[PDB]
């Protein structure tokens, strides 16, 4: 029905190799691999027409690919570099390249290549109780959440009120700020807000929680440091109703 | 090649505007996409020839010569702000040719403007202080901080199901202790309210 | 106006 | 009687990964377009003398579909080779017959879609344009693949739509160069043989099209009747011989252009 | 399938007029075939060949033709080489049939 594409996020060091899988339930004969950098259009890297690699695109042989069966196709990077950090997209069409069939796209896979796994840091989530002045001047209360010191921009901020994910009255920054916007490899900072009625906040039985999903290191990666391993983990901060 | 117009577009709530994709050569078909918050592309329309409508949006490929495709947006809502892309199928090797993109921004209608900055206290240990500039009109924009240990985020709107006057807010915080909240007026702000 | 085949043999 | 067909051929090459694709189109049994892979600059070239009424948009769009079809047959050739587990050395041939015939009034009467591997039939779309007819076990694999995907609906839309609609454009652009018939000239040559017998031969030179019938009616109803052969300039020829011992006999000639049957001895 | 060859002229048998000899080959598979036109044993250097085509029963057919002067002293033949046949069969020209 749709183009499955895993993993959601990929973290790799410069030099180390990178594998990218793609799959489709439909019997699509043509499969594609696009590279989309921030603020840019997707650039074709290669396409397959039933075990036939057409690597006309990508004039520098920077990518490898393998399509064992009609359903599965892979994109491989031999030696990662800072030039490879981009959103990799996978696609498929019913007929051939010359057909006018709809090209179905996958959900993508954001890859960030780091100089060294030492700079990879998990975020520090912190909730902030609404100001008493805001509650008196307006009939609403706003809780601000801050996820800081995370690297490398692989986070998903979600709000949870009473164990259920809430979206209404929620706003999250699209672009995270840099702690040192002059130098690269600097840790990022993100802020979100949750606005509710003043009466909702005054109740001390309402559980507000800011959940940040961090996508970092895996069990395969060797971690040699006294500081905690920056593994793929969830970091949260909660607040109870105050009167 | 595919030429996308306009490069960027800004609309007020309820405004009706349309995007245009112009092709130098004839194309077999066209596809319109919207870019996800995560960065990927979600397909909106696929047109062989004709006109397709799905709510506020309506795309067309009714040209006999097949050299252009449009995307009409009726009654712009803040839930439509984002980058839109058009891609035509060439009918030759390397099937899709993508446009450069259009960054759409839909400003909300602030019914009751009430600008003020509030100081928030930390729940754990209570030491870090975060200031919030909320409830301002869409005209006033926020500028970045001029400090290494001081950070200011860009504006962001809020929509509540019990119909709110759309909360426009900008979070700002400082690492350095003993910092004035009223001194974060680097940008052109309207003199309205400070609790102090 | 030739025909276009979709699924291969 | 008005028809339109698209005869596709795909012959693979020994050792080469790219085979030779040939797509030839016909309108009322008359060729108007031809595509080839071994030619320098592979494009659709006008074969009919009235095909100059097409702009560069038609010759480029058809070239795209021919290049796409070339890749489809290239893959299908390898897919079929594995079905029968054939040796990867020799050359094989895959053919297709897709089109439709309308009749006197312009309306769809019968659709056609057939496939044949190495001369023998492989898979064909039925009159209902929903089910398929297979020839063997390897052909049943192609049938379940095309029924699971629903390819029958895709081919039904071409034979009902695109093929009928584009045939009307050709019928109107070249109605004077299509409706052109010629009366066949007849002559009988005498030839003697052993036992005092004489072999009669009814000739017919100069008729278009080749749909003719020459029967020997002896006093109001062993015979040697050969197939019709073309002259080369743009007409057809046919003859019929009969072994009778020795007296003048007539041979009835049935042509669609002639209202009355033309028959004349010597 | 074994090809069916019939040799005949385009114009009626008459010496003096420019006539074109034909070599109609029908009902054969595979389409790979070698058509050589002969005149008194010697192969004809210039023979205009037609492009590949096939009938409704998946059987290919082609037509070979060349320029020839009509005479009752010269013999004509059409040798055809095919994979189905063991040896290249030749069909002699006849103005009576």
């Amino acid at each position: 029905t749709t183009v499955k594409q895993n993993p959601r996020y990929k973290l790799a060091r410069v030099g180390k190799p990178v594998n990218l899988i793609c799959s489709q339930t439909m019997n699509h004969d043509t499969m594609y691999w696009y590279q989309k950098k921030p603020n840019q259009a997707p650039k074709l890297l290669l396409f397959y027409y039933d075990k036939i690699l057409n690597r006309e695109a990508d004039t520098f042989e920077k990518f490898q690919s393998s399509r064992p069966n009609n359903s599965f196709c892979s994109l491989y990077i031999g030696s990662a570099g800072l030039e490879y950090s981009a959103m990799y997209l996978c696609a498929s069409s019913r007929g051939t390249i010359h057909s006018n069939t709809e090209v179905f796209f996958g959900k993508g896979t954001r890859l960030t290549v780091v100089e060294d796994l030492k700079n990879v840091f998990p975020p520090e989530v912190a909730v902030f109780e609404p100001s008493e002045a805001e509650i008196s001047h307006t009939q609403k209360a706003t809780l601000v959440c801050l996820a800081t010191g995370f690297y490398p921009d692989h986070v998903e901020l979600s709000w949870w009120v009473n164990g259920k994910e809430v979206h209404s009255g929620v706003c999250t920054d699209p672009q995270p700020l840099k702690e040192q916007p002059a130098l690269n490899d600097s840790r990022y900072a993100l802020s979100s807000r949750l606005r509710v009625s003043a009466t909702f906040w005054q109740n001390p039985r309402n559980h507000f929680r800011c959940q940040v999903q961090f996508y970092g290191l895996s069990e395969n990666d060797e971690w040699t440091q006294d500081r905690a391993k920056p593994v793929t983990q969830i970091v949260s901060a909660e607040a109870w109703g105050r009167a | 090649q595919v030429e996308q117009s306009p490069s960027a577009l800004s609309l007020h709530e309820g405004t009706d505007s349309a995007l245009r994709c112009n092709f130098t050569t004839t194309m077999r078909s066209v596809q319109w996409f919207r870019q996800n918050s995560r960065g990927s592309l979600i397909s909106l329309f696929y047109l062989a020839s004709g006109t397709k409508e799905n709510g506020r949006l309506k795309s067309a490929f009714d040209s006999k010569e097949r050299r252009y495709s449009t995307l009409h947006i009726r009654d712009a809502q803040l839930e439509d702000s984002g980058t839109y892309f058009c891609a035509a199928v060439t009918g030759n090797t390397g099937k899709l040719i993508f446009g450069l993109g259009t960054t759409l921004q839909v400003q909300p209608n602030i019914q009751n403007p009430d600008p003020a900055v509030y100081q928030l206290r930390d729940s754990k240990s209570s030491d870090k202080s975060v200031c919030l500039f909320t409830d301002f009109d869409s005209q006033t924009n926020v500028s970045q901080s001029k400090d290494s240990d001081v950070y200011i985020t860009d504006k962001c709107v809020l929509d509540m199901r019990s119909m709110d006057f759309k909360s426009n807010s900008a979070v700002a915080w400082s690492n350095k202790s003993d910092f004035a909240c009223a001194n974060a007026f680097n940008n052109s702000i309207i003199p309205e309210d400070t609790f102090f | 106006a030739s025909n276009e085949n979709m699924e291969t043999m | 009687p008005h028809s339109m067909r698209y005869f596709e051929t795909a012959v693979s090459r020994p050792g080469l990964e790219e085979p030779r694709y040939i797509s030839v189109g016909y309108v009322d049994n008359k060729e108007f377009v031809r595509f080839d892979s071994d030619a320098e600059n592979p494009r659709y070239e006008p074969r009919a003398p009235w095909m100059e009424q097409e702009g560069p948009e038609y010759w480029e769009r058809e070239t795209q579909k021919a290049k796409g079809q070339e890749q489809w047959f290239r893959v299908s050739l390898r897919n079929l080779l594995g079905y029968y587990n054939q040796s990867a050395g020799g050359s094989h041939t895959l053919q297709q017959m897709s089109g439709c015939d309308l009749g006197s009034d312009w309306r769809l009467l019968r659709g056609y879609l057939q496939f044949a591997y190495e001369g023998r039939d492989y898979i064909a779309l039925n009159e209902d344009l929903k089910t398929w007819t297979a020839a063997d076990m390897a052909a049943q694999i192609t049938r379940r693949k095309w029924e699971q995907s629903g390819a029958a609906e895709h081919y039904k839309a071409y034979l009902e739509g695109e093929c009928v609609e584009w045939l009307h454009r050709y019928l109107k652009n070249g109605n004077a160069t299509l409706l052109r018939t010629d009366s066949p000239k007849a002559h009988v040559t005498h030839h003697p043989r052993s036992k005092g017998e004489v072999t009669l031969r009814c000739w017919a030179l100069g008729f278009y099209p080749a749909d003719i019938t020459l029967t020997w009616q002896l006093n109001g109803e062993d015979m040697e009747l050969v197939e019709t052969r073309p002259a080369g300039d743009g007409t057809f020829q046919k003859w019929a011989s009969v072994v009778v011992p020795l007296q003048n006999y007539t041979c009835r000639v049935y042509h669609e252009g002639l209202p009355e049957p033309l028959t004349l001895r010597w | 399938k074994t090809p069916q060859i019939q040799v005949y002229s385009r114009h009626p048998p008459e010496n003096g007029k420019p006539n074109i000899l034909n070599c109609y080959v029908t009902q054969f598979h595979p389409p790979h075939i070698e058509i050589q036109m002969l005149k008194n044993g010697k192969k004809i250097p210039k023979v205009e060949m037609s492009d590949m085509s096939f009938s409704k029963d998946w059987s290919f057919y082609i037509l070979a033709h060349t320029e020839f002067t009509p005479t009752e002293t010269d013999t004509y033949a059409c040798r055809v080489k095919h994979a189905s046949m063991a040896e290249p069969k030749t069909v002699y020209w006849d103005r009576d049939m």
